[PDB]
């Protein structure tokens, strides 16, 4: 869905910054929960309670985990990228979606 | 952190209602002893001719 | 007197109001000197040893 691939997208791209900082190898894209909270808090706002907040992310992320596209936070908080993302996440993808997007943007106007 | 606190607006609010019954006045001559002193210094820092 | 006047209800109402807003402020850096000087004046004064 929609909020989701929101999520999609601010993961991707940590993907492939890391993946550039350390080359197109295996998944040690790690990141950690708390750097997600000001980027995602920019688009579903702030409902002035860091948990609530919180516990909106950790939802989120559980879904896509079901998409399988990232680990559940481990115990230092952090997650790995899962591959499949990019896949999820090519060029292609994006340029239809986004194309949607404005198609959507077009119509709510 | 799970540490409520008070936005602004609750501090507002209730500096307006703890004044409200009694609003400690300010209408006081220490509240002109006050402004006195005030002026003695920003003349004195405003006068540039030594 | 035959002329109106502001009860002092509309007094706080109205300086309520105004500090609402998210205009600039009601005090400003120079309240902070104020405090210094005046604390400075009521220490020496109140203290009763000569």
């Amino acid at each position: 869905n929609l909020e989701q691939s929101l999520l999609v997208a601010i993961l991707r791209q940590h993907f492939v910054a890391w993946e550039q900082e350390s080359g197109t190898g295996a998944s040690q894209a790690q990141i950690a929960i708390d750097d997600l909270l000001p980027q995602l808090q920019i688009y579903l706002g702030d409902p002035g309670s860091e948990s609530k907040e919180r516990t909106r992310l950790l939802t989120l992320l559980d879904q896509l985990k079901g998409h399988g596209l990232v680990t559940s936070p481990d115990a230092h908080e952090r997650i790995v990228i899962r591959p499949i993302i990019a896949h999820l996440a090519d060029p292609i993808n994006l340029q239809a979606l986004l194309a949607w997007l404005r198609e959507q943007i077009a119509q709510q106007t | 952190d799970g540490r409520i606190f008070a936005t602004d607006a609750l501090e507002v609010a209730i500096t307006f209602v703890e004044s409200l019954d009694n609003r400690f006045m300010t209408s006081t001559a220490s509240r002109l002893s006050t402004v006195q002193r005030e002026i003695e210094n920003l003349e004195t820092r405003l006068n540039p001719n030594p």
